[PDB]
């Protein structure tokens, strides 16, 4: 493969940006000032500094938000204590009871992306060896970016001409869906038992109406509107146009399109618009190394 | 009976720079001549500059820009030490100025972008040549600006600021006379700024005999703008000799501006309230009073460097390494005062930015605003 | 052989310079003002000379004497290594030898007030920057360089 050489060269420096803002908790703040924070400032993923460890033991995610938020909820009518009252530590110990994935910015791209599918995660840390530092928050997005920056000015290979149905690349069975009546403590239900980035919202027949992201699971913390998870999957969608791929559209021209619009997995709609199959960002880089 | 340096025959004196006699040298057997900059060792070791010059040669070495002064190569003897650099005929464009006239707005044009090409090659190297004036721009034989002298320059740190209050008044910046600490380019602008106005003008914009008036009208910014002055220029003078350093023009505003920019040769340029630290309110020896009570009820070993300045470190309780750390009390007004914690980039571990934080979060968990 | 300087402070109407490198022949200094000077090359060790200084012959009184077992005061030299490389003489070179400040304004500048931040003043770097602690935690934050490029870091630490 051509595209892995290109990645298994390039160090993970090169992605770094000119100047980025990096976000640490420390293990004891407390998780719903932690889930504010991430909200605040913007950012998806945090390091966590074990104080008493005197290292870097972790990541927060809006996954760590899903799972109390599921784990926890007991109705609307009644408060997730948990959630108010819990430091990020004391729930790290209940999640976690049955370690921290890095890489150097003088690693390759290609060791990178192999980390990330490696470990299946979606947030991987640059870490200094030297300083002992955290760099950047090295994505998927981020990396795909730059590969079609050079997928554009370097010439096209026959897989990236050959179809999405031809090359098959991504999960086409055994598809998490959410519906319009579905409520947001099910999606996060859904979330947890699949371990999968997004649901796609269906109609009263198997069409795709919506896609709920755990994105727009930030959303709840945002608004401070988590305490009421009764409420359905579109409702809470109302906050803020559908993208779908079909099975006979290009490698590279799905490529561009995942990286025009900046989207984190297309969905592949048949001739009558109901969901097919999907095709992660994830998949994509995988594909590729 | 000729004395001579590498293969070149000592000539004729040129000058004395900040520190050493300066002689022409004349190839042996090729007529090609240098400037030969004279450093007694006994003498630089005499002034604390011995440090100073070792930074200088360094820089120097790895400089080569056109309208700065090449540095060949340095000869060390027992004695002195010499270096050896590029010659240019055509002497100081201070007497240039003198001998003829003003110059015309195009040829001031060639010759201001010329100096500032070579201003931003060294602050493009951590390289601040303070003390930039007409009487250190030297012309070749082709009436190229030549920057000289990097006696008074000095190298730019990341977090910290410069104190020394080099160079000329005439040149010097209302911040640099005034003896505040500065960044360093800024000043460097304001010198370019008086260079400017004497290519176009033919005098100094501060000047007098008084000198009480001279540093009145320095820190009052205020200058004489003839009436053959382009206002296009009066513009970017306006916007170089700014007395506040934050309102002061940048290489890059420079670099943007109408004037400049005309007919401007090719190979000459490439291309949720925050608060610093904690601030008490207290007398500005009890403040420091009570960093070192706390420093020393922290359990950290320190140096007082300055009666305001501290180089404390703390041993890692778990990774057993020492990190370090740097306070600084500031007068921001009559009434209020500020205490500045700076990183100290040391030389595997933990995290020396968390380590940093941690630390800094201590001492101000016991202290003042 | 390395380049040494011989320099007569004083004044002189004929200055010659003898000495054990050249087999003690008078070598005539040229005077620039009241310095009188030859530059020649001599070996690494132990060289011995003295001045003919207007038909009277001395010694640089400055410099390293030496006296003969039958009385001849001459000037001494011992041209050491580390003089011929400049960083290894400006080294030994080296080892031979209030009210507060204004607050600079370049500090009170910062980058913060999405990821991607402004490039920083050099001056502003590895300073501590604080937010007000507001419900019982502390937010700390400061710009560092990293080879080319620069990470604000920011510490939500309770207290
Ligand atoms: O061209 C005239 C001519 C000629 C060439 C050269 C020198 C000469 C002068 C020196 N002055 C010295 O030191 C004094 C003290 O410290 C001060 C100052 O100069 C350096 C500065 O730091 N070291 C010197 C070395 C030499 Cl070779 C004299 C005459 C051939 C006769
Ligand atoms: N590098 C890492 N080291 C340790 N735990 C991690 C790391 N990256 C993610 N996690 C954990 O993995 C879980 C799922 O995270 P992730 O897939 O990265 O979410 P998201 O899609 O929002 O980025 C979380 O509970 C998070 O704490
Ligand atoms: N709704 C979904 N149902 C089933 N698999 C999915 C779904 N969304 C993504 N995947 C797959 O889950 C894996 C990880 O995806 P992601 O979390 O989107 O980076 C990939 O193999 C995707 O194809
Ligand atoms: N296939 C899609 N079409 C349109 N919007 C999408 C799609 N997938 C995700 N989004 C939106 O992108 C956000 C999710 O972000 P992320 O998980 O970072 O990709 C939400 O606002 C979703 O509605
Ligand atoms: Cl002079
Ligand atoms: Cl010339
Ligand atoms: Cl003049």
């Amino acid at each position: 493969s051509v595209y892995t050489t290109f990645m298994k060269s390039h160090r993970c420096y090169d992605l770094i940006p000119t100047s980025s803002k990096l976000v640490v908790f420390d293990t004891s703040l407390q998780v719903k000032k932690a889930f504010f924070a991430l909200v605040t400032n913007g950012v998806r993923a945090a390091p966590l500094w074990d104080s008493k460890k005197q290292s870097f033991v972790g990541m927060l995610t809006i996954t760590d938000f899903i799972n109390i938020l599921h784990r926890y909820y007991k109705s609307a009518l009644v408060q997730i204590y948990e959630l108010e009252e819990h430091k990020i530590e004391t729930w790290r110990e209940v999640y976690l009871q049955d370690p921290l994935v890095c890489i150097s910015p003088n690693a390759s791209l290609f060791d990178a992306v192999s980390s990330l599918i490696r470990n299946k995660i979606h947030r991987l840390p640059v870490i200094d060896p030297e300083s002992g530092n955290t760099l950047y928050i090295l994505t998927h997005k981020r990396i795909l970016k730059f590969l079609k920056l050079f997928i554009t000015e370097f010439p096209k290979p026959e897989f990236m001409s050959k179809s999405l149905e031809e090359l098959q690349i991504g999960t086409y069975a055994n598809i998490a869906m959410v519906r319009t009546t579905t409520p947001v403590y099910v999606a996060l239900g859904i979330f947890v038992q699949h371990r999968v980035s997004a649901l796609p919202v269906v109609d009263e027949k198997g069409r795709v109406v919506d896609i709920y992201s755990k994105f727009d699971v930030i959303n709840l913390a945002a608004e401070k509107t988590y305490n009421n998870l009764d409420v359905s999957v579109t409702k809470a969608l109302q906050h803020r146009g559908v993208l779908k791929c079909y099975l006979h559209e290009t490698l590279e021209a799905i490529i561009n399109r995942l990286v025009e619009a900046e989207v984190h997995r297309l969905v592949v709609v048949d001739e009558h618009d109901v969901v097919k199959g999907i095709v992660s960002l994830s998949d994509i880089l995988q594909a590729l190394v | 009976g000729r004395v001579k340096i590498g293969h070149y025959i000592l000539g004729d004196t040129l000058g004395v720079g900040t520190f050493g006699k300066v002689k022409v040298g004349k190839h042996e057997l090729t007529g090609h001549k240098v400037a030969v900059k004279i450093l007694n060792r006994q003498k630089i070791r005499s002034l604390d500059v011995v440090g100073k010059i070792r930074r200088e040669i360094q820089n120097l070495k790895l400089f080569r820009h056109p309208h700065i002064i090449k540095l060949y190569q340095v000869i060390s003897t027992p004695s002195d030490i010499f270096m050896v650099m590029e010659y240019v005929s055509g002497g100081e464009l201070f007497d240039y100025i003198c001998k003829n006239g003003r110059l015309d707005e195009k040829e001031s044009r060639r010759l201001f972008q010329q100096i500032l090409s070579g201003v931003d090659y060294c602050h493009r190297h951590m390289v601040v040549h303070r003390d930039l004036k007409p009487e250190n721009v030297l012309l070749d034989a082709h009436m190229n600006a030549k920057i000289a002298d990097f006696g008074l320059s000095n190298m730019m740190s990341d977090g910290e600021f410069l104190r020394t209050s080099c160079g000329s008044p005439n040149y010097a910046a209302p911040e640099v006379i005034s003896g505040r600490l500065y960044a360093g380019p800024e000043v460097d602008i304001w010198s370019s700024g008086v260079i400017l106005y004497a290519l176009l003008c033919g005098t100094l914009p501060f000047d007098d005999d008084h000198v009480p008036t001279l540093f009145k009208k320095i820190c009052d910014g205020i200058f004489y703008t003839p009436q053959y002055l382009n206002p296009s220029v009066i513009s970017l003078l306006k916007h170089m000799l700014q007395v506040d350093p934050m309102k002061r023009a940048t290489i890059k505003d420079i670099r943007e501006h109408e004037w400049f920019k005309q007919d401007l040769p090719k190979y000459l340029f490439p291309e949720a309230k925050w608060h610093l630290g904690i601030r008490s309110q207290s007398r500005p020896n009890d403040i420091m009073a009570e960093v070192c009570r706390a420093i020393k009820q922290l359990d950290y070993e320190w140096k007082v460097v300055n009666p305001y300045y501290l180089r404390v470190r703390r041993k890692n309780p778990v990774t057993s390494t020492f990190s370090k750390m740097s306070l600084q009390l500031y007068q921001v007004d009559s009434r209020t005062y500020l205490l500045d914690f700076r990183s100290i980039d040391d030389e595997r571990p933990g995290s020396h930015t968390i380590e940093f934080f941690e630390m800094c979060a201590n001492l101000i968990k016991i202290l003042a605003q | 052989a390395r380049p040494t300087v011989f320099r007569w402070t004083g004044g002189g109407k004929e200055v010659y310079l003898s000495g054990s490198f050249n087999n003690w022949s008078k070598l005539p200094l040229t005077r620039d003002q009241n310095n009188f000077v030859a530059i020649l090359d001599l070996p690494e060790g132990e060289h011995q000379y003295k001045f003919f200084v207007d038909g009277q012959w001395t010694h640089d009184p400055s410099e390293p004497i030496v006296t003969s077992q039958l009385g001849t005061v001459n000037n001494i030299i011992q041209v050491k290594k580390t003089d011929f490389e400049v960083f290894d003489a400006l080294m030994v070179d080296s080892q031979k030898c209030k009210a507060p400040p204004i607050l600079p304004p370049h500090l009170l500048q910062v980058i913060l007030n999405p990821a991607l931040l402004p490039e920083p003043n050099h001056v502003m770097l590895n300073h501590l920057y604080a937010l007000s602690i507001k419900d019982g935690v502390m937010v700390l934050s400061a710009t560092h360089r990293y080879k080319k490029k620069y990470v604000t870091t920011l510490l939500y630490k309770p207290i």
